[PDB]
């Protein structure tokens, strides 16, 4: 019921609070969230994501309007089919973003677009 | 009072529209020197909003003015600067944009006025970037379809209306910038307004209105 990627953003996380509150943050599988996940924490309690720790390539972590995806890391194998397939597991909804496989120690920005937008969900995607 | 200088020159404003250039420069320098709290900016973004969503004909001076003091105000408080404030009051209204859009006739008026404000505020606001500096705000871009979704599914004629305005005001910047990134949001705005004139029991000439603008429009 909700839009198929509209996709981007230039103004900051707190301005695009605007549109929505729910984030797609991405981590590893230690539950140890990548750089640009991190930036757009803005103080919420993260001890959940221990609680439940390890976890699997495609574990969905949700807490609030915070919302966890666990990625193939490319620097230790991932392929790009791996990392559409884990976000494919992200319930359909409007989320506030960064490019999932950015980027040194990762895809490349096009990969991370790719399966952005293979996804079902539509994104607001801030960048890093 | 340091509110009462402000709506002083919002009054002014209002009265005297062509006072803008050479006034603007002076109200900011006054307000760096004496806005240091960040329930004074606060103050300041609310008396500002309250004339751009209650005052007839100050959508577009309200905009102009909130434009200008997000990058020539200095202060930068920690629970954000003016434009994060006047954005996150903002929110406020949109939030609701469904159920005010199904309001009683004054509540619906309240949100058109605030649906113009917001349509002033998308053409006016500039963005710099880290590279492109020239961008408007996009989230606004966005919220503006979705202000437009809320007065097609309530179809009134006096939503039906202020959408035709909106469309009238940032119908063509808003083409554009779809048109750019291979969006459908014009299309299914006109199949929208279609399915009004098909189903909606509104009155014949605000159908026959919207009737004109699918000839515009595409």
């Amino acid at each position: 019921k909700i839009k198929a990627c509209i996709d981007e953003v230039t103004t900051t996380l707190e301005e695009t609070k605007f549109l929505t509150n729910k984030l797609l943050l991405f981590a590893d599988i230690n539950g140890k969230l990548y750089h640009d996940s991190q930036n757009m924490l803005r103080g919420e309690d993260m001890s959940f994501l221990e609680k439940d720790a390890p976890y699997m390539v495609g574990d969905v972590i949700t807490s609030g309007d915070i919302t966890c995806v666990v990625i193939p890391s490319k620097k230790a194998g991932g392929t790009t089919e791996m990392l559409s397939r884990a976000l494919k597991k992200v319930p359909v909804d409007e989320y506030i973003t960064t490019y999932p496989g950015q980027g040194c120690a990762g895809y490349t920005l096009e990969e991370a677009k790719t399966a952005l937008k293979k996804c079902k969900s539509a994104f607001y995607v801030l960048p890093s | 009072t340091l509110s009462e200088y402000v709506q002083d020159f919002l009054n002014h404003l209002t009265e005297q529209p062509g006072s803008f250039e050479t006034e603007i420069e002076q109200f900011a320098e006054t307000l760096n020197g004496c806005v240091t709290t960040d329930d004074a900016l606060q103050e300041l973004v609310e008396l500002i909003y309250q004339q751009a969503t209650s005052i007839p004909n100050f959508s577009y001076m309200g905009a102009r003015l909130c434009n200008y003091l997000s990058h020539h105000l200095t202060i930068s408080p920690q629970s954000g600067n003016f434009r994060q404030l006047l954005l996150q009051r903002c929110r406020t209204e949109y939030e609701v944009k469904d159920q005010a859009a199904k309001g009683d006739e004054v509540t619906r008026k309240r949100f058109h006025a605030f649906v113009l404000f917001l349509g002033e505020l998308y053409l006016n606001l500039e963005i710099k970037g880290t590279n492109g500096q020239v961008t408007r705000a996009d989230i606004l871009q966005v919220g503006l379809r979705e202000l437009l979704n809320a007065l097609f599914s309530n179809p009134m004629d006096d939503n039906l209306i202020c959408a035709v305005k909106l469309l009238k005001l940032t119908g063509s910047v808003l083409e554009d910038a779809w048109k750019e990134k291979g969006k459908m949001d014009m299309e299914e705005i006109i199949q929208r307004i279609e399915n009004v004139v098909l189903d909606a029991n509104c009155s014949r000439d605000v159908k026959q209105m919207l009737l004109k603008l699918v000839e515009l429009r595409s």
